[PDB]
RNA sequence: UUGAACAGAGAGCAUUUCCGGCAGCAGAGAUUUCAGCUGUU
């Protein structure tokens, strides 16, 4: 379960599931117990019933614009340039697209305990 | 993830690990990548509007012979209506130029009369009488400023009309230009020199010195924001505001460059020189595609719309040709097919102002239509198929309201991009540095390295190897010794001595066995 | 096969055209 | 001759009702949106700026502060808002963060509060009322472990008794306390390590390794029967009470001084040590650490994890606190106040949202985990805009002046000297170890999260 | 605990809301979430309308006013919330719902043991937030002028406790 | 914004039908442009039920086109794929998103609920449970919810179970309303009656209790009475004498009214039911006498137990012991009443008889009628 | 802590059961529609 839970993409908390109880209803009485005068006496009788030249010069203004290296998660250029080919903007995306590029990793509820997860 | 036939213009370009967090990792941005470029080109289904066309019927019918007056009555009363001709016989002639909205037209005569309106209601917002020469007008982020290039300096004023700024730094300026993202505005002119100046703060970015005379010609690539100026000797030159020195430099034209247009992909460029040659060239491998040569008359100007339309202006006339952008000889713009010969690029579509000569053409943004300025005013010419049919709202609204105006300048004001991200490639912001190592070095491989460095003095393997088949003329010690600097003398040059010594007595001894 | 009546008369609702509407506006004239 | 052009009519973009919002025409078409990367990295840009703007992270300080510096945090596990802390003159006070004021403070011992634990106790005879009454037990100096009752106002269902239930009474001192999750039983340290019950007045087993004292307990939270502990002669002593015995011993170069339990890995803890220092390491593999955190600049005195398991807070005698995510070796974040002096427990709220930490000079505060959120809920299109400028921020954070925005704090200057002084002094023993290995042909290569470690017991 | 249900007495019925959302509490103090309550865009992120039962008529009005100041549930509180509450357990995991009145708790423990009551300052606010924003939050499923059926139901409260005779 | 993504939604619906030989890309661009303004109405200020009304309409008559094409073209009734059932989805989507944001439109409600019972196979009984839920929380005093609610239960799914706790929920939430009652009586009646025949129809393949007597609906009766006066004195509260007569005369014609269900009822014990409404009617309500607070419909409530001790037998089979017992009744209560009551019951029945058997029979054709003849001149 | 009976929820999981083909019969609803039955595939 650590290791589905640190390879999976999302963690929405909580994590665990929460216990569920039957949802209130019309179609049935939920408290078991007649609570009307009405249902007691109803029940009760059910019951007992050249050209181009090329500037080849370094534009040293523009190196702030550049990596000074390949970053560490990649071990080559050809990688690292390969996770910034899409845009992850809107102009550029569609909306479910962009939704789930921008969808971060771990999700919680703003007001709730987070618990130590259980056993399964 | 299926494959769609739109796919090729949402596709991005780019430039086996033992790892498994990478592997994983790289797997997930590779089908990423292409479950967004399939849902990208999806959208394709959702596009409102479609682009104009002209075609003919029967065999006899050329498109090249329909007339305004025939257009006119064919389509509705709407874009009729827009086609729209204004008489200005005093301060001609009139340079034109649209919003990139197109809901506003700025007019600019050569004797000072200066207008912009809007010209689709019939409202004016400026009109100026300066009693001066004035050479080209241009709109800033909106239509609430503008700059005008007057007889030695460049003002800005405001929608009303009044003066905000004379700037004295832009002398005798004769083109004007805007970078939408960049909010620069760009001035060339008779002093050779090309000016980029922050609208938004007013501090001039870029003094660059073009030292080959006055810019005959100017225009903006709209894909990486690089000018093209044209210079009297026939060379277009290509600059970005953070370099001294042009780009690139194309031989184009044997005279004056008269005119150039860039697409709005930035892979063309089309270009009218003095010699009567009109010249389409790729821009990002920069050979060029066509050369048509001995024109009539030398064209004046050439414009190219959104969908990619050729308008080229000489004189009088004004003819446009369609597909003619293309990698193939089929899309040579000729005057004639002779004898019908469908290889041959016939133009899409003809027009003359009799009497008249053509100053300036524009393309009104997201309309079918081609406004002319000339030497009594402004002209529009509809062409169907002209302008973009499906625009972006986010981009360039052409019903803009005064609130979305409002909150679009301060969202480009936040989101203006600075001067030096300007490239010949605009995917160079976010690359590795072409100095640094392709691979990634660790703590471990860089301690190796730097083993290896010191021990590269000791093991003799900065010098040259002494290598006595390679004859003592083009021997590389040789070189070495003769580069070096004859009156000092240094324990690597003694040590190249030395070996070199050693590898020509070693060929002389193979020599004379031989012999 | 050819559309029925009926077929067409959905694909004049489901895709909004007016060509009845022109029709019916340039025969309009001089009836009463 | 068949012409076609652009007809636009007005219905479609310009709508008729005032009511109604205007159309957006939204065309995916590349040519139209030039400048991708150097829009988006603009964007990133101002996204760091922004954050650097935002960042506000002091939320506030709980009550008027104890008399005393306040040595014992322990926050309840159940209930998002309640905490129990103790100072070093024998004072304990519960406390509400919502409203940031004490339900209670209690005279508890006489001594140093040493251990404070937030408990559900679970008695023979009767069932405590846990939704009126919360309980926390504590452990002094005073030879003393006391067992304290605090009224609640969480629940309106009723229209009792707050303070001593029962005293437990050592022999000898105590220097930490700990309860076990899911039963009654808890520890304490000190001389020797005792495992008790609630219903017992005395303890249950004796766990102790050998004759040396106790100075921290920690339960495992998932694999609850497991414990941790730490010792004043530099050893980790791990036990499991299933086998009612301790487990395995490491002995490293320096004293630990906290340990905590990942809560989402039941075999992964993180310890702070004397060495400036905090360990992460695996229960199965005690031989290497897992990664090694290393910004503090004197001893940390606490660890705490978030909640959701990828954050760990550490708070030093450097004054300071930091933030780190388990997979990089360094910290994220740094908090610091004139105010604020030697920090001696750090907690991460239950929410994964706060952190609380209680100083040498008797105040306890709350920070924000992150420094530029905010508590209020948003609006779908603020919602939208922050994530886009998460994810913004991450694809760009390698960039040079991004990162140079981003890795910027005011940080103090006795921590600034002290971290060149460390600085020169790490370069002086790399150049004796580069003389070291010119001098020996062969020399061996030891990794940094193996280097703190002295042995272990039981071989590998 | 995290407030799951709400309770809201108006004049003219009672009304029963989910708790979408939960306010953080440890921050509850903060300028942020004290003007979320008057935003009514974040507002209805936390809080959304399940149930509305109205009133017969002013007798009923009065009678239930009444109720609702002595502490008592009536059998129109009963048949609403044993409507709109889940069955739950009474020994773990109860329902909670948040009560403007203390005194109101102990009664609808005593009817529906399985849920648990919360007045503290955090339903407060949601309560707060509920009389303040009124008649936006009940998309028009009231069918009464709500302000003349308060202060016809203030006039009827305060003669009936004097006990305003004609004659 | 929300818009496009209802747009990118819908997308893969018009990959399928342009995969199949349905639809021409350019027909796909028309309907997304309609289902652009559509979707832009919906999404905006200022929209109206009207709205969603004219959006489900014009994806109903999607379908239908959708279906005429694939008739026509491919030759099948419909394929397998996303596009048979794409549309419903939507227009269900479309339901429940404008009953989410108008909940008041009672009649965008009965649309819903009618559409969704209509495509029987695809839906689920889960799915109309729901929207029942839904509803019944959102308008608990709404009788005519309550009662189509069991309706659907009882002739579908026929969960007597299920209708007998609606029932008693909506009598719960509704006290006031006799029409709840008088649905609730209905619903009984109809279980025990086919309680019976079902009972019979095995007595027939084939080769006492109070559930079968109707004793259920006799006490559903007697609370309603009980409520319905309770209610009825609540909302219109000497002239507290007047306004108890007032309630008493207004309960009557619901009894009446209940009177005349069980004639309707023929299978069941009529005479059992008439029985026991005019021996609580004998009962004395209110604290006032009956037959001296209302003398009228004292001699009323008489004069209709003389007539149906032989009204439920036919006119053809009237037996003439059964009329003379009748009639010595209606001579017992002549002689109690007093002379301008007794003269009015004897013409009520007079007139009650001649309109039951001297228009049925003729004198000379029947024996007795002619003695009918002599005992009605006579009264 | 487990078992049994009862009452459920729609709220999870599985299905290597059946049905979303055709023909015919018959019923009901608002000439068509609806599910169902009997065959066949």
């Amino acid at each position: 379960i650590v290791q589905q839970n640190r390879r999976a993409d999302h963690l929405i908390f909580p994590l665990n599931k929460p216990t569920e109880h039957n949802h209130a209803s019309a179609f049935t009485r939920t408290q078991d117990v007649p609570q009307t005068e009405l249902q007691e006496k109803v029940d009760q009788v059910l019951q007992e019933s050249q050209n181009v030249i090329i500037n080849e010069k370094v534009n040293k203004k523009n190196l702030k614009y550049q990596s000074s290296a390949v970053p560490f998660p990649f071990e080559n250029r050809e990688q690292y340039e390969r996770s910034l080919r899409m845009p992850i903007g809107q102009e550029w995306t569609s909306r479910a697209s962009h939704q789930e590029l921008i969808k971060p990793r771990i999700m919680t509820k703003p007001g709730q305990v987070i618990d130590p997860l259980k056993a399964p | 993830i299926k494959e769609r036939e739109n796919q090729n213009k949402f596709e991005r370009s780019t430039y086996q690990t033992k790892d498994k967090k990478l592997r994983a990792g790289l797997k997930k941005i590779d089908e990423q990548y292409k479950k967004a470029v399939s849902s990208a080109a999806a959208t394709d289904y959702l596009l409102p509007e479609s682009n104009g066309y002209l075609e003919p019927e029967n065999e006899l019918e050329k498109t090249f012979k329909v007339q305004q007056s025939e257009i006119k009555s064919s389509v509705d009363v709407s874009t009729a209506n827009k086609a729209l001709d204004l008489s200005l016989k005093e301060f001609g002639p009139y340079h034109i130029k649209y919003a990139k909205n197109g809901t506003h037209l700025l007019i600019t005569g050569r004797k000072g009369h200066v207008a912009s309106m809007d010209w689709r209601k019939g409202q004016l917002r400026a009109e100026l009488f300066l009693n001066e020469t004035c050479h080209s007008a241009t709109y800033l982020q909106n239509e609430q400023y503008f700059a005008v290039a007057q007889k030695k300096y460049t003002f800005i004023y405001d929608h009303e009309g009044t003066e905000l700024h004379r700037l004295k730094q832009h002398i005798e300026a004769r083109h004007l230009d805007f970078l939408p993202y960049h909010y620069l505005l760009v001035t060339a002119g008779e002093t050779g020199w090309l000016k980029y100046h922050d609208v938004s703060t007013g501090q001039l970015v870029s003094e660059l010195r073009t030292k080959a005379g006055p810019t005959m010609a100017m225009a903006q690539n709209p894909w990486n924001a690089v000018m093209h100026l044209g210079h009297s000797n026939g060379t277009v030159s290509l600059w970005s505001p953070s370099m001294p020195e042009p780009l690139v430099k194309l031989l184009s034209a044997r005279g004056p460059v008269n005119s150039i247009a860039i697409d709005r992909s930035g892979y063309y460029m089309a270009t009218t020189g003095a010699d009567r040659s009109m010249k389409i060239w790729d821009i990002r491998n920069f050979k060029q595609l066509h050369s048509v040569e001995s024109l009539p008359t030398p064209g004046t100007n050439v414009s190219i719309s959104d969908t990619g339309l050729l308008a080229l202006s000489r004189g009088p006339h004004v003819t446009l040709w369609k597909d003619a952008l293309k990698l193939s000889g089929d899309s040579k713009p000729c005057f004639g097919s002779m004898g019908g010969n469908p290889h041959r690029n016939t133009p899409y579509m003809s027009h003359l102002f009799a009497g008249n000569k053509v100053e300036n053409l524009g393309f009104v943004p997201f309309e079918d239509l081609l406004g002319v300025g000339h030497q009594t005013g402004i002209t529009n010419l509809i062409v169907p198929g002209a302008g973009e049919a499906n625009y972006d709202a986010l981009e360039l609204n052409p019903f803009e309201t005064k609130k979305q105006r409002q909150e679009q300048e301060v969202r480009t004001l936040l989101n203006k991009l600075p001067a030096d991200t300007i490239t010949l490639d605009p995917n160079s912001i976010g690359s590795v540095d072409k100095r640094s190592s392709t691979i990634r070095l660790n703590a471990k491989d860089l301690a190796q390295t730097t083993m290896d460095a010191n021990n590269k003095a000791k093991t003799n393997s900065d010098i040259p190897d002494v290598k006595p088949d390679v004859k003592g003329k083009n021997s590389g010690l040789r070189s070495f010794l003769r580069k070096k600097t004859q009156n000092v003398i240094d324990e690597r040059k003694l040590r190249v001595q030395k070996q070199l010594d050693k590898e020509k007595n070693i060929r002389k001894r193979n020599h004379q066995i031989k012999q | 096969p050819p559309p029925d009546e009926e077929e067409q008369l959905l694909a004049k609702f489901v895709f909004g055209d007016t060509t009845d509407l022109q029709e019916n506006l340039a025969k309009f004239n001089a009836d009463f | 001759m068949k012409i076609k052009t652009i007809k636009r009519s007005a219905d479609d973009y310009v709508p008729v009702k005032s009511t109604q919002e205007s159309q957006m025409p939204r065309n995916l078409n590349p040519e139209l949106h030039p400048f991708e990367r150097a829009r988006e990295y603009t964007k990133a840009l101002n996204a760091t700026k922004l954050e650097r703007m935002f960042a506000k992270p002091f939320v506030g300080q709980l009550g008027y502060g104890h008399r005393d510096g306040v040595y014992a945090i322990a926050k309840n596990y159940g209930s998002l808002n309640k905490l129990a802390t103790g100072s070093a003159d024998g004072v304990i006070k519960y406390w509400n963060m919502s409203t940031r004021e004490e339900f209670v403070s209690f005279k508890a011992h006489y001594g140093l509060v040493t251990g404070l634990c937030v408990t559900q106790p679970r008695f023979h005879d009767k069932k405590p009322d846990l939704k009126s009454q919360n309980f926390m037990l504590s452990c002094s100096d005073d030879k003393t472990v006391k067992l304290w009752s605090i009224n609640v106002d969480d629940y309106s269902n009723k229209n009792n008794e707050e303070g001593l239930i029962r005293t437990f009474d050592g022999e000898s001192a105590f220097q930490g306390i700990d309860s076990h999750r899911e039963n009654s039983t808890f520890a304490t340290g000190g001389a020797k390590i005792h495992l008790w019950d609630v219903n017992r007045l005395k303890p249950v087993s004796d766990l102790s390794w050998g004759a040396d004292n106790i100075t921290s307990l920690k339960f495992n939270q998932n694999e609850t029967d497991i414990l941790a502990s730490t010792g004043s002669d530099n050893s980790i002593v791990l036990y499991d009470l299933r086998t009612n015995s301790p487990t395995q011993k490491i002995v490293q170069t320096m004293r630990t001084n906290a340990i905590c339990w990942n809560p989402m890995e039941a075999f992964n803890f993180v310890t702070a040590n004397e060495d400036h220092n905090a360990y992460y390491y695996d229960m199965r593999n005690l031989s290497r650490s897992l990664n090694v955190f290393k910004d503090h600049v004197s001893a940390v005195m606490d660890v705490d994890f978030s909640p959701t398991g990828d954050e760990i807070v550490t708070g030093s005698y450097d004054k300071s606190i930091r933030i780190y995510k388990t997979n990089h070796g360094h910290s994220r974040e740094i908090y610091h106040t004139k105010r604020m002096q030697h920090v001696f427990q750090v907690k991460y709220s239950m929410d994964s949202k706060y952190i609380i930490s209680g100083s040498d000079d008797g105040n306890v505060r709350l920070w924000r985990s992150k420094a530029w959120e905010r508590s209020n809920v948003k609006t779908t299109r603020e919602k939208n805009k922050l994530e886009y400028d998460e994810k913004l921020k991450e694809r760009f954070r390698h960039m040079p002046e991004i990162k140079r925005i981003s890795r910027h704090r005011h940080v103090p200057q006795v921590i600034k000297k002290a971290q060149e002084i460390k600085n020169i002094e790490l370069s002086s023993i790399k150049r004796r170890e580069a003389n070291e290995r010119r001098t020996r042909k062969d020399m061996p290569y030891i990794s940094e999260r193996k280097k703190q470690i002295v042995g272990t017991v039981h071989k590998y | 605990a995290p407030i799951e249900y709400l309770l809201f007495e108006e004049p003219t019925g009672y009304a029963v809301f989910k708790v979408k959302l939960q306010q953080d509490d440890i921050g509850s103090r903060l300028k942020e979430v004290q003007e979320q309550i008057n935003d009514f865009g974040a507002f209805t992120k936390l809080i959304e309308l399940v149930s509305f039962a109205p009133f017969k008529g002013a007798a009923e009005a009065l009678e239930n006013a009444n109720d609702i100041s002595e502490g008592l549930v009536s059998e129109s509180l009963k048949a609403i919330l044993d409507l709109n509450l889940p069955k739950a357990s009474s020994k773990k995991k109860n329902i909670t719902l948040a009560i403007s009145d203390k005194n109101l708790g102990p009664s609808i423990k005593e009817e529906f043991p399985y849920v648990d009551c919360i007045s503290n300052e955090l339903a407060q606010d949601l309560i707060r937030g509920v009389r303040l924003h009124g008649e936006k939050l009940f998309k028009g499923l009231q069918s009464g002028d709500l302000e003349r059926a308060q202060l016809g139901l203030g006039h009827a409260y305060s003669r009936a406790k004097v006990k305003f005779s004609v004659q | 914004s929300k818009t496009r993504y209802y747009l990118e939604q819908c997308i893969p619906e018009m990959d399928d039908l342009v995969e199949k030989g349905l639809f021409t890309k350019n027909e796909v661009s028309l309907i997304m442009k309609k289902r652009t303004d559509f979707e832009h109405r919906l999404n905006s200020r200022g929209s109206s039920i009207n709205d969603y009304i004219k959006y489900i309409n014009y994806e109903s008559n999607v379908n239908k086109l959708r279906a005429k094409r694939c008739k026509r073209i491919l030759q099948v009734k419909k394929t397998n794929s996303l596009s048979d059932w794409s549309i419903q989805q939507r227009i269900g989507f479309i339901y429940q998103r404008g009953t989410n944001k108008f909940p008041q439109d009672l009649k965008f409600w009965a649309m819903y609920l009618n559409y969704m019972k209509a495509r029987g196979n695809q839906t689920s009984y889960k799915k109309i449970h729901n929207i029942y839920n839904q509803l019944l929380k959102l308008h608990p005093t709404n009788v005519d919810i309550w009662i189509s609610c069991a309706k659907y239960e009882y002739e579908v799914h026929a969960n007597f179970k299920s209708c007998r706790n609606i029932f008693q929920n909506g009598l719960r939430f509704n006290p006031d309303v006799p029409k709840l009652w008088y649905e609730y009586v209905k619903f009984e009646l109809n279980f025990i009656t086919k309680l019976i025949n079902r009972r019979k129809v095995m007595g027939l393949i084939n080769e006492t209790n109070p559930a079968l007597r109707g004793d259920i609906a006799l006490t559903i009766f007697d609370v309603c009475m009980k409520t319905l006066g309770k209610h009825y004195i609540n909302k219109h509260k000497k002239m507290n004498i007047e306004l108890n007569k007032e309630t008493l005369n207004y309960l009557f014609s619901e009894s009446l009214r209940y009177i005349k269900l069980f004639d309707e009822f023929l299978d069941l014990e009529r005479d059992y039911l008439i029985n026991h409404v005019l021996q609580f009617w004998k009962n004395d309500m209110y604290d006032l006498s009956l037959r001296k607070d209302l003398p009228e419909l004292y001699l009323k409530t008489v004069m209709i137990d003389i007539t149906l001790n032989i009204r439920y037998m036919p006119v053809e089979k009237l037996d003439i012991d059964q009329l003379q017992l009748s009639v010595k009744k209606y001579f017992a209560y002549i002689s109690k009443l007093d002379s301008a009551s007794v003269k009015s019951l004897k013409n009520e029945y007079r007139s009650y008889l001649q309109d039951n058997y001297l228009k049925k029979m003729n004198a000379e054709d029947d024996p007795r009628y002619k003695i009918l003849d002599l005992i009605i001149s006579k009264l």
